[PDB]
RNA sequence: UAUAUACAUAAAGACCAGGC
């Protein structure tokens, strides 16, 4: 589950753009690697790299 | 930021009566005067002039609180002498004292200079 | 002598010059009052400080 | 003549100093 924007609000900085809560980074690190794990199993099905 | 104005002690704004007279139901012939914007200078003179009057059973003042400026003077007199009469004769007797003191202090000055 | 009534004070009082310090702590900087003001972003509760 | 200018933004965290 991915908790809603309320539970992980952004940070609006008038100086430059926005900052993001810890979860939004911690959830980005999951979606990156989950996707790398999507391709390997779908493309090469290489067994030792998945581990 | 909450400090009250300095002038707020001796100046009356709109609607404040100087004196407020309220009868006292505990006692016959008892009255209670309320003087706004005064302090122990004025209250103590009168109390001590009321206790010379042999028809005055009780007289006293208090400042209810020091940060608000008003005096509360209870007076109880003997029957057939009104506590408003007691408090007026007090004020006219000081004026007849202090007018005698200001004249006797002027004589002692002229005597004092070159005499 | 009493200041209000003029009369002496029965017990004798101990007076002398003494050296006092005024402290960084004043009431104007410690005073605070709150009614329906700013509100925290995440908790929707009142701000701190 | 009518009608209008209504409020939001300064993040959060860390350590340090002091208060009762």
């Amino acid at each position: 589950p991915v908790p809603p924007l309320s539970v992980r609000p952004a940070v609006v900085m008038q100086g430059s753009a926005r900052n993001q809560d810890d979860l939004t980074h911690k959830l980005a690190d999951i979606v990156k690697i989950n996707n790398q794990l999507r391709r390997n199993e779908q493309n090469g099905a290489a067994a030792h790299v998945i581990a | 930021m909450n400090a009250p104005p300095a002038f707020e002690s001796f100046l009356l704004f709109e609607g404040e009566k100087k004196i407020t007279i309220n009868k006292d139901t505990k006692v016959p012939n008892a009255c209670l005067f309320t003087i706004n914007k005064e302090d122990h200078t004025l209250g103590n003179i009168i109390k001590s002039q009321l206790l010379k009057d042999p028809q005055v059973l009780f007289a006293g003042y208090k400042v209810p609180h020091p940060l608000e400026h008003k005096i509360i003077i209870r007076v109880q007199t003997t029957p057939d002498y009104s506590p408003q009469e007691a408090f007026t004769n007090a004020i006219t007797d000081l004026i007849s004292e202090l007018s005698l003191l200001e004249e006797r202090f002027r004589v002692a000055i002229k005597d004092k200079q070159e005499g | 002598y009493n200041g209000f009534t003029g009369r002496k004070i029965t017990s004798q009082i101990f007076i002398g010059p003494t050296y006092y310090q005024r402290l960084k702590h004043m009431v104007d900087d410690k005073i605070h009052s709150r009614a329906r003001g700013p509100i925290q972003i995440l908790n929707r509760q009142p701000m701190e400080g």
